[PDB]
């Protein structure tokens, strides 16, 4: 559009003016020692240019301008503002491609943890984990980033966010065919949840997840785990999950595959299944 | 016995409706207040940032 | 004539079974919806507590800085009119629903235990925030008093 | 020959439909020619070409029965390539066609001389390509028939 | 109406997270300003 | 009453004092103008306070003010919203421009939404409202606001289906359904979006509508489970067989079971108008 | 306070204040202002995406005021309310209105007593509602 073209032209002119100003800043400093006002003005102009590019919807140009402002302000020893500008650059890159966002967030986390800003460092670690999950499939790196973010959050005593990260990590791990860690995390979360009445209800889902994870090992230990959960949380029997696992165990006792399929279909009708649930059921049916 | 259970369910539904209405109005008021405080804190942080930047510039120029 | 009426009655019974199944499904979905709402409300309450603590720290730091600057110087559910096995299951379903709705009521109370209180707390901090702003504004004015 | 993009078109006249020929533009297509139309990875149907000025330039249009058989809708894209018949193996011994009445109002139980129907079918559809399972509409003495080709031997 | 509540509470939660981020930024700015002021006055003395 | 006259006199005196100060001559004039505007507002006479608010905003912005000037412009626009819609719209657009230049897209989007709703309700304008909604949607997309983005997308799709072409609305519904498929909480509404798309696909052709509903059913299995799938099947069969009695019975049953908001009825009537 | 909130555009507080003042006025026998406020609140809730489903209850309050004024205009008023909000038919408020009208048409004791008993069996009627009901039944 004509308006978009005009905005792009204005942004290009402002970028050229900023380039001229930053070029002349060194000459002015050498010839007069006017201070660092030129660098701050250049950073402000770069931020304005990034805003105009966002007007025109240009992610790459806005990210480049934000990076230039970040480095210019870092040369000014203003570590906090430099980290903020780097975070803005990473956010801008997230729109198009987070390739630069990885290093931007790494530097921001380092700067923030140097001074003690642990909450923002943990949030940036969460952002890195999300970027890795959406771009790559390497779960382990996302899990490690989530643990680092949780550690940073506990460092500031800011809860209610690390717990969700740990729960998501456990959910991921359950799909990676690892038993000890996933079961330990699920049981810890469940026993923590029973004490709180609000979260006590959610403990049943984690108990069912742990029972399913231990069921792949063998029927004998699966029955022991089910009995342990029942004794610890008898009310778990009221939930449909316990009925489902008992039905699966009974069907496997006689290898009644049709009964297992009927039970799975009935459970799906009662509540729509999930990818993890379907995968676990298919794996269990293998034995 | 059918009428007893029916009336019990209806009473439970009406109580749930009343609690819904009350807490929904309260949550709407909470959202209005949270928006107002968000605007106020944004204005305050911007004003203090501008003032401190001006003070730093003035002291640096004077010294 | 009579056969058509019997067919209509059978269709009505089928519709009743479908309605019972829809009721059961809807309540089952509502249980998960309520659980998610409860956990989200708990998270929001923790976040509100984290905001209140941060604002209290802000007030304390601002007061300390201002001071330093100043000092510088059940019984049946379906009638057996038509017999049929379906009625049996129907009964059970309603019974189940009854129990579930009872449980649901409890969950509602749980949410309340927090919600109202949170609102009150918010109001208090809001007032403080306004005062804080005025104070800093006053400080700025005082900072300009010496300049003239 | 190589193939080109095209826009779905609808037959404008009933007379064109009665000929069971794909209505094409004079610019790139001529009457009497045969084309193979690809509608999916394994969906191919052969149709005869009939020229009409009203056809959109560079477009092939089909009658409503042909569209329903091929599942053609306005706005969809299909491939069309010229084809040449080779009598080495395409000689027809006899065609078997299932015939139905399009409209119920005109259904009559009077006998019909099938030889006359075959002669009229050949005359109206001479020098045209027919594939097994093809659904079309045929006009005979102010009578509409829905014809389905059972097989070609 | 429960679905409407769910969407409304989701909106409130995202807004509260944004407010938390803004609060972190504001507290960092205030702390940095106070640190600069205290260092400047200490150096002046 | 006497209070209104006293407040008006005080506002006039303050305006005269500010005019004298600015003629002689810095923030004192702006403070006096703001105090006069507030005093006039106290009188409950919404008229003539907006003029003082605009004068204060202009005077304060003339001296390079960015944040406070924008806030004062927003206040002036809000004051005019009841007094004079045109002045309120102008003030809101100026505040939008200033804030967006400053980078605050949230306030700009909110003011665009306010302008659009005031145009829709007070004045008579839909195209400008649609443009403002689109601009707010883009601004909130810059902020990755899922809720506001979804609301704006739904509104734009509905308006386009009502008046404009349907391709954008259909694509929006398909994207929303695909996104909600993975999300469990939002899955329940997902089907509805698909359903909406089907209605749009009926405005072009019946076979196209059949293909679109089949594609939606295949893409989202849950769409098949809901009774809406059976309703669509019955509607398509009735249209194919050309029997108005079945269509009337189906629409009557749908109305009796579920109340209507004049939207689904309107689309059904539009579909039936071409049944012939 | 309501005027200040309207100047500040606070819908919730303004609605609460208007409802409170309308209830107090109704308790003071000022039917016109209370009914106007109730109708305005109901239509505003209907227009607003939320609270529309509860607006029916508010409508009943307005109707109650009119029900105290006259009976011959009651039919026209209920018809106008129904045609304005056709979905009001399934509301139990319309059932209460029609039952009260029928009970008042014929001079008998059972009708109003059983109606009030049936409506109480669901939820406890408010003190002002019961006072107005008793006042209309006595006459």
């Amino acid at each position: 559009g004509m308006d978009t073209s005009g905005k792009q032209a204005e942004a290009m002119a402002l970028l050229a003016e900023a380039e001229r100003k930053v070029k002349n800043s060194q000459s002015f400093f050498s010839g007069l020692f006017g201070g660092s006002s030129k660098i701050e003005e250049a950073c402000e102009i770069y931020a304005r240019a990034a805003n105009m590019f966002k007007m025109a919807k240009n992610w790459s140009a806005a990210g480049n301008a934000f990076c230039q402002a970040a480095q210019l302000h870092l040369q000014l020893q203003s570590k906090h503002d430099a980290a903020t500008c780097f975070v803005d650059a990473g956010n801008a890159f997230k729109k198009a491609d987070p390739q630069e966002a990885i290093n931007c967030l790494m530097r921001a986390i380092e700067i923030y943890t140097d001074m003690g800003r642990f909450t923002i460092a943990a949030k940036h670690h969460i952002s890195i984990a999300e970027i890795y999950e959406t771009e790559l499939v390497d779960v382990e790196k996302a899990i490690a980033h989530y643990e680092q973010s949780a550690d940073y959050y506990k460092g500031e005593e800011s809860n209610s966010s690390a717990n969700k990260c740990l729960l998501k990590v456990a959910g991921y791990a359950a799909q990676l065919e690892q038993y000890q860690k996933a079961i330990d995390i699920y049981e810890q979360v469940g026993t923590s949840a029973m004490d709180s009445p609000l979260l006590k209800y959610s403990a049943k889902d984690y108990f069912f997840k742990a029972a399913l994870c231990h069921f792949c090992i063998d029927m004998l230990n699966a029955k022991l785990a089910v009995q342990k959960y029942e004794e610890l949380f008898p009310a778990f029997s009221d939930s449909r999950e316990c009925k489902l696992m008992k039905k699966l165990l009974e069907a496997h006792e006689e290898q009644n595959v049709d009964s297992y399929t009927e039970s799975v279909k009935e459970y799906d009708s009662i509540s729509r299944l999930d990818q993890w649930l379907t995968t676990m059921l298919l794996r269990i049916k293998k034995t | 016995t059918r009428h007893s259970e029916i009336i019990k369910l209806e009473n439970s539904i009406r109580e749930l409706h009343d609690m819904f209405m009350d807490m929904a109005m309260l949550v709407e008021s909470q959202g209005e207040m949270i928006d107002r405080i968000e605007y106020n804190v944004e204005h305050a942080v911007d004003y203090v940032e501008r003032a401190v930047s001006d003070t730093k510039k003035a002291v640096k120029y004077q010294s | 004539e009579l056969e058509e009426m019997q067919r209509r009655a059978d269709q009505l019974a089928d519709e009743s079974l479908e309605s019972t199944r829809r009721m059961l499904q809807l309540v089952e979905e509502s249980k998960d919806a309520g659980i998610r709402t409860l956990v989200m409300l708990d998270e929001q309450g923790e976040q509100l507590e984290r905001i209140e603590e941060g604002m209290d720290q802000i007030n304390k730091d601002m007061k300390e800085a201002e001071k330093n600057l100043t000092d510088l110087g059940s019984g049946g559910f379906i009638r057996r009119v038509t017999n049929d096995a379906r009625e049996n299951e129907m009964d059970e379903n309603l019974e189940q629903v009854s129990g579930i709705i009872g449980n649901l009521r409890h969950m509602a109370l749980d949410m309340g235990n927090e919600i109202d209180t949170q609102n009150r707390q918010i109001d208090r901090i809001m007032e403080k925030a306004d005062s804080n702003k005025t104070r800093i504004d006053e400080a700025n004015q005082r900072a300009t008093k010496m300049l003239g | 020959m190589a193939g080109r993009s095209m826009q779905a078109a609808r037959c404008p006249t009933d007379e064109l439909s009665l000929s069971n020929c794909a209505v094409v533009s004079e610019k790139d297509y001529q009457s009497g020619q045969h084309v193979i139309v690809r509608t999916s990875p394994n969906h191919k149907y052969i149709f005869t070409l009939r020229t009409h000025p009203s056809v959109v330039p560079g477009s092939v249009a089909f009658s409503l029965p042909q569209r329903k058989w091929a599942g053609l809708s306005i706005g969809q894209e299909i491939e069309v390539a010229l084809y040449s018949f080779d009598k080495a193996k395409q000689c027809i011994g006899t065609m078997t066609i299932e015939i139905d009445f399009l409209q119920k109002k005109n259904i009559d139980s009077n006998p019909y001389d099938t030889d006359k129907m075959a002669a009229e079918f050949i005359q109206q559809f001479n020098n045209q390509a027919f594939s097994v399972g093809q659904q079309l509409v045929f006009s005979f003495n102010d009578k509409l028939f829905g014809l389905l080709v059972k097989d070609i031997e």
